C-alpha cells in the first residue's frame, strides 16, 4: 500500500477530493475579477498574496450541478509551474487514506480520466479527483 | 416450449418479467441512503457499489409519485450487478417465453413477452440491455 | 384479366384496401400493450388467440392524418410468417375487382411502392394497397 | 411581336394568365366532391382523375375563404392533366408576352408578364413549371 | 482627377450614391407588382413607360436597415441591357465630385466591391456604390 | 520586471488598462456627430475617418446608459486608428505587466493583468485584437 492524505470536499449533495500534496491553501470566496471572452467554466481571476489566480467552477468542468449561493470556498492548488482556484460549496476536512480502501468499481464513464476511484468511508462514497490531469484538461 | 422462472415486476399498470436467473436479490430501499456519484446513482451494500436505475426512467414511461422506501431488484451481467427500482413486486413465476417478433428487432431492452394467466401480456427483461 | 377481391377500409375521410388473402381477421381495438422504446409507428402488442401480435399505427406508417378517437378497428394481416395488426378507423366492406378498373394515374409518390393503384367504383377512389411491401418495410 | 391568347385569371387582386393553348376546359367544381388521395387533392370527371392545386397555395399567396363552390382551370402539360382552382374567371385575352428580365431567371412557375388594357399587370403561368 | 456626377439618396440614416450616367428617372414608389416566388429582396415589378422594370429593395440587397413606412423612392438605373428600380427612401441631390475627396478607408468589408469609397463632404459622409457591380451581383 | 504606462479605464465598475504606448489621443465625443456607414459607426475628425467601438459591447458587457457625451480613447494598430469609447477617464499610471496564465491561453482581447494600489485587477487591453 500507502499512506495518502486528501482533501474532501462537497458540491452539492456530491462528495469529492483531491491530493493534499497539491493544496497551497483553502481561501473564502470573496471577491473575483471577471475575463471577457473566456470559457464558460472560468469565474475569472482573483488577487492573492499579491499574484493573479484563475478561479474556475470546478462543478461546470466536471459537469455536476451546483447552486451558486452555495459556491462558498475556494481551493487553490497547483501542478508544476501552473496554478488554479477550484471554486467549490465547503470543504469537509483532510482525509488518511490507503489504496486498498479504495474502490475502481466502473460506475460511470463522464469523468474520464478526471476520476481516480471511490473512497469508501463509513460506506460513505467520495469520489478521488486526479488534481493533475483535471489542471491538464483546463489549461490547453 | 422455452419455460422459465421469473420475478413479475410492476410499473404502474405495466407488468415486466425479470428471469430469475439474474437475479441477485430483492431489497428495500430507502431513499434516504441513495447516493450521486458522477451521473449515476448509487447504493452501497455491505461495502458494495451498485448503481441503481429506475425502471420507468430506463424504459421512459411516464411515472411520478418517487416515495421514501422503494422495492429494488438487484441483478447481474457477468461480473457487475446493479439494482433496478420498481413499484410493485407482483410474484415469482413460470411463464412461456413467446417472441415478439419481426417488429421489434431492434428493442435491445427485451427479449420477448409472455401470456400470462389471465391473458395479460408481460415483456421479458434483458438485462444486458438495459444499460 | 382475373377476379381480384380486397378489403376496402377508411383511415378518416380516406379510403384503402388490401388482397382479402392476407386477411385473418378483423377485430375490434380494445386492448393494447404498449412495448417502450420502439418506432413511433408501433402502438403495441396484443394477445389474441393466445399468440402476440403487434399492432401498428397505418395511418403513421403511410404518412397521412388520422384521428386517435376513431382508431376502432384491427385487421389482422400476414405475409409469409409474418403476422400483424393494422389500426384502421372502419372496415366498409369486401370489393369484387378486376385489374381494369384499376386506374394507374400517377396523383403522388408519397406511398412509394407500398401503393398499387386506384379502384374507381362509381367515381368514388380506393387506393389499392401492397400489403405485402407495406409488411416488408415495416420488418427490417 | 409575340402575340398569345390566354385567360385571364385573378387570385385576390392579383392577374395571371394562362395561355389558351394549355387550357383543356373550364368547370365549377364544389368542395364537396374532391377526393384525398394521398398527399394530394383530386376530381374525378368522366373516370378521370385529375389532381387539383390552389393557385394560391402553389404560389403561396395569403387568402382563406375557400368557398363551397369554386371556379378551376384544367390544363394539360404533356399527356398528363390537372386542375387549377382560382378566385375569379376575368376573361379571353390577347396579350403581348413581354420577359421579366434577369433578376427572375430563376422563377420556374410564371414564363413572362403582360401589360393589360388599363396598364395593369398579369404575369404569365408557365404550366409546366407549377408542379 | 477626372469630373464624377453621383446621385446621393438615404437609406435611413445613411447616405449612398451612385454614379450618374446609369440612371435613367427617378420616380415615386406608387404600386408594385408581386412576382411569387422570387428572392427576398425584390419588391416586383413595375409598369413604366410601357415596359416591365423589376424593383429590388437596395437595403435588403445591401443588408443595412430599413423602415418600410420610408421607402418612397425608386432609382431606376441600367448597365448594358439590365434595368432594375432600386427602392430607396429619399433622393438628396446630384454632387459633383473627383478621385481625390474620394476617402479609401477600409471601415468594413460587409459591401464586398458594391462599396467605392466614402465621399467627404463638409466632414458628411456618402457611401459611394458601385452600381454595375450591384446589378451583376442580383442577375446571376 | 516589466513596467508599462498605461491609462486606465472603466466598464461599469471593472478597470481596464490601455498601454500609453498605443494612444493616440483622448477626445470626447457627442452621440450627435456618429455617422453610421457599413454596419460600422465611425466619426469623422479633421477628415479623418475613425471607427468607434463601445468597448462594453467588444467585451460583451452588460451595460445600456449610452450617454450624449462620452468619452473615447484613440488608438492605433499599424497605420490604422480607431476610437474606443468608454464609461470613465480613470488616470494616466505605471503598472507591471502579470501574465494571467495558461486557463486564458486564447483570449486575443487581452495581453496579462495589472495589480493596482489598492490591490484590486486591471486587465491590459491588447489593442491588436480588439477587432
Amino acid at each position: 500500500l500507502k499512506e495518502f492524505e486528501v482533501l474532501s470536499f462537497e458540491i452539492d449533495e456530491q462528495a469529492l477530493a483531491f491530493d493534499v500534496d497539491n493544496i497551497e491553501m483553502v481561501i473564502e470566496k470573496s471577491d473575483i475579477t471577471p475575463v471577457p471572452k473566456s470559457r464558460h467554466f472560468v469565474e475569472g481571476v482573483i488577487n492573492l498574496r499579491g499574484r493573479i489566480i484563475p478561479v474556475v467552477n470546478l462543478a461546470k468542468i466536471l459537469g455536476i450541478s451546483f447552486d451558486e449561493q452555495k459556491m462558498k470556498s475556494i481551493i487553490v492548488a497547483r501542478t508544476k509551474d501552473v496554478e488554479v482556484g477550484f471554486l467549490v460549496d465547503r470543504v469537509l476536512g483532510v482525509l488518511r487514506i490507503t489504496e486498498n480502501q479504495l474502490d475502481l468499481t466502473n460506475v460511470s464513464d463522464k469523468f474520464g480520466k478526471k476520476s481516480k476511484g471511490l473512497v469508501k468511508t463509513d460506506g460513505r462514497l467520495i469520489i478521488y479527483l486526479d488534481i493533475d490531469k483535471i489542471i491538464e484538461e483546463i489549461t490547453v | 416450449l422455452a419455460i422459465i422462472q421469473a420475478l413479475l415486476v410492476k410499473v404502474n399498470n405495466l407488468v415486466y418479467a425479470i428471469p430469475i436467473a439474474n437475479i441477485d436479490t430483492i431489497l428495500s430501499i430507502s431513499k434516504e441512503d441513495i447516493q450521486r456519484v458522477q451521473d449515476r446513482d448509487v447504493i452501497v451494500i455491505r461495502g458494495e457499489v451498485i448503481p441503481v436505475y429506475r425502471l420507468w426512467e430506463v424504459l421512459q414511461i411516464e411515472h411520478k409519485e418517487e416515495l421514501e422506501e422503494m422495492e429494488a431488484v438487484i441483478v447481474r451481467v457477468g461480473n457487475r450487478k446493479y439494482g433496478i427500482v420498481v413499484d410493485d413486486l407482483l410474484g415469482q413465476d413460470d411463464i412461456v417465453i413467446k417472441s415478439l417478433g419481426k417488429v421489434f428487432s431492434e428493442v435491445k431492452e427485451f427479449s420477448g413477452a409472455a401470456i400470462l394467466g389471465d391473458g395479460s401480456i408481460a415483456l421479458i427483461i434483458n438485462v444486458s440491455g438495459i444499460v
